[PDB]
């Protein structure tokens, strides 16, 4: 994260960190007990299928204070429509092979539905942005957790208030952008995958996936984060879908 | 497909502030929304085929807050949309005409009286007048002619004007928010005169 | 207005103007001036906007110079105060006073539901945690 603070311990419950051959990866979202959303982009040159743990409870990587529970991920879900090293539906769903235990330091966050997404929670200007990313542009990773507060933009804004880059790959309706152009704040590599959550009438949802951007924070630029609102269904049916084996599936979109 | 809106004005008296833009309706409706600089945005007139919105019980909460609002198209049978200019009601409300409630002579002294017209800024049920709203900040200002045309300012609804005890004068009051470079002054008062 | 012998008095505002409907000439004939007749005249003759009766619903009305100003009572809105917010209980509309989930309906009422944990009330906008660990929850804070 640039430009956010430490998140207390326990007030980011849904945070996964997610880490292959024991090495830190990228972030995710507990979605219930079983699940978690994540970015497909983590998964591109992955070798290692079986060396996938998910650690939930988890806030400071120095130190294991009996809060974080962890479990081997069995499966990892990506849109079919994906092109690795590019942008688009940028999106992943892990099976857990055993469900963790909420607990005071482990929640999941709600997963909303198409509509209430699209016209309600669409609309609250603010939401939160968190893992332990890059503390800056290239920078060094953050060790506690650390969140962000960012502006939601509709495309055409962010396209109308953004430096005309020619090679910047185009904001589909796949994806939204939020943040702020100043380059003072903004997710950063290292977590992709983590939550954007968006806070109403006391409950928090799932309404992006922390993607892409030019740069963390760059002068003209905001991060873009997937739109979860176009995957709601496509979650929902995989979720009620029995395990193909194999760890990677591809499943069609939708 | 559709077409985006245009020509987004804000239109605003007392406080009676109302969004308008083009074009006319034409297989198409459109939703508007409102928001301060870094809230959450509120629907408004929704699927109107109007080509305005009321905002007033909106920005009359805070007139002091600056406001953008967007109007939506959509097809008639994320979708376009345009931004409206800011709007910082306080700043650039329009003060309507003011209306000489009064005029009665003491001794040689004549005062003339201003109403303070309505405002639709609300509290607990009620209208504040202009007063209540802007309190310091509104300098009303008479003109009187016994050929003649003299000028008198006060910073309340009250002039005391000295006339000549043998003619019949004439007034006529202007509302004038000195702070202001926009909309700072409104449209000249009915003129009324002595019978 | 102009009678028989009137004009051969001069000039009243009340008599003329307020108690009978002046000309501009005769307001001229009045003010003298050709200035302050226009002054006058210009508030004289953009009339009452308030005439047809324009503010709907029990707004009041006040005239200004070619337009008027409507005062709306607290449910209604709208430049003549058309609009009932009590009819605007759509779900594009807060949620449509939903807590969680809005259902819109057509002839029906909309209708409020929940995520899955929680459950409506009996106010039937309302959601309580049905879990001890409701997902957009956050323990150490509720
Ligand atoms: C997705 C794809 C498209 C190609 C592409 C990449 C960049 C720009 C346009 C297209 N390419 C990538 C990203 F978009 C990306 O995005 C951001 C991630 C977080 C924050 C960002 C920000 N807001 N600045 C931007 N991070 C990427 O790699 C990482 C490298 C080192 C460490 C962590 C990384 C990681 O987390 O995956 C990456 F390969
Ligand atoms: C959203 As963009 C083009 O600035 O990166
Ligand atoms: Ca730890
Ligand atoms: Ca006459
Ligand atoms: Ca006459
Ligand atoms: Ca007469
Ligand atoms: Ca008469
Ligand atoms: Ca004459
Ligand atoms: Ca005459
Ligand atoms: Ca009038």
């Amino acid at each position: 994260i640039v430009g956010g603070k430490v998140c207390p311990k326990g007030e980011c419950p849904w945070q996964v960190l997610l880490l292959v051959n024991g090495a830190q990866l990228c972030g995710g979202t507990l979605i219930n007990t079983i699940w978690v959303v994540s970015a497909a982009h983590c998964f591109d040159k992955i070798k290692n299928w079986r060396n996938l743990i998910a650690v939930l409870g988890e806030h400071d990587l120095s130190e294991h204070d009996g809060d974080e529970q962890s479990r081997r991920v069995a499966q990892v879900i990506i849109p079919s429509t994906y092109v690795p090293g590019t942008t688009n539906h940028d999106i992943a769903l892990l099976r857990l092979h055993q469900p963790v235990v909420l607990t005071d330091h482990v929640v999941p966050l709600c997963l909303p539905e198409r509509t209430f997404s699209e016209r309600t929670l669409a609309f609250v200007r603010f939401s939160l942005v968190s893992g332990w990313g890059q503390l800056l542009d290239r920078g060094a990773t953050a060790l506690e957790l650390m969140v962000l507060n960012v502006p939601r933009l509709m495309t055409q804004d962010c396209l109308q208030q953004s430096r005309k880059v020619g090679d910047s790959p185009n904001i589909t309706e796949y994806m939204f952008c939020a943040g702020y152009s100043d380059g003072s704040k903004d997710s950063c590599k290292g977590d992709s995958g983590g939550p954007h959550a968006t806070h109403y009438r006391g409950t928090w949802y799932l309404t992006g996936i922390v993607s892409w951007g030019q740069g963390c924070a760059t002068v003209g630029h905001f991060g873009v984060y997937t739109r979860v609102s176009q995957y709601i269904e496509w979650l929902q049916k995989l979720m009620r879908s029995e395990p193909r084996p194999g760890v990677l599936l591809r499943a069609p979109f939708p | 497909n559709t077409v985006a809106a245009y020509n987004l004005t804000w239109k605003s008296t007392n406080f009676k502030t109302i969004l308008e833009w083009e074009p006319k309706p034409v297989n198409q409706v459109y939703t508007v929304q409102i928001s301060t600089k870094s809230g959450d945005w509120k629907s408004k007139c929704f699927y109107t085929t109007d080509t305005e919105c009321d905002l007033t019980d909106e920005i009359v909460k805070d007139v002091k807050q600056t406001y953008l609002a967007r109007v939506f198209s959509y097809p008639a049978g994320e979708p376009l949309y345009e931004n409206s200019p800011e709007f910082t009601p306080y700043l650039e409300t329009n003060l309507g005409q003011p209306t000489i409630q009064s005029f009665e002579q003491v001794g040689t002294k004549v005062n003339v009286t201003v109403e303070d017209e309505r405002t639709l800024v609300r509290r607990n049920n009620t209208f504040l007048s202009l007063r209540d709203v802007f309190g310091k900040d509104l300098i009303y200002t008479l003109y009187y002619w016994k050929s003649g045309k003299k000028t008198a300012k006060t910073n309340t609804n009250e002039f005391l004007i000295d006339v000549d005890k043998g003619e019949n004068y004439c007034f006529s009051v202007q509302a004038v928010i000195p702070s202001r470079t926009v909309n700072r002054k409104s449209t000249d008062s009915p003129v009324e005169c002595m019978g | 207005a102009n009678a028989f012998l009137e004009e051969l008095r001069p000039g009243s505002l009340e008599r003329e103007c307020k108690e009978e409907q002046c000309s501009f000439e005769e307001a001229r004939e009045i003010f003298k001036d050709a200035e302050r007749t226009k002054l006058f005249w210009i508030s004289y003759s953009d009339g009452d906007q308030c005439a047809s009766s324009p503010c709907q619903n029990g707004g009041s009305c006040k005239d200004q110079l070619q337009s008027y100003i409507c005062f709306c009572l607290p449910a209604f809105e709208g430049r003549n105060c058309e609009t009932h917010k009590d009819d605007q209980l759509i779900c594009v509309n807060e949620n449509g006073g939903c807590e969680q989930y809005c259902s819109d309906h057509t002839g029906t009422k909309r209708s409020c539901r929940c995520h899955e944990g929680y459950s409506l009330l009996a106010d039937g906008v309302s959601c309580t945690p049905t879990v001890e660990y409701p997902c957009g929850k956050i323990p150490i804070l509720e």
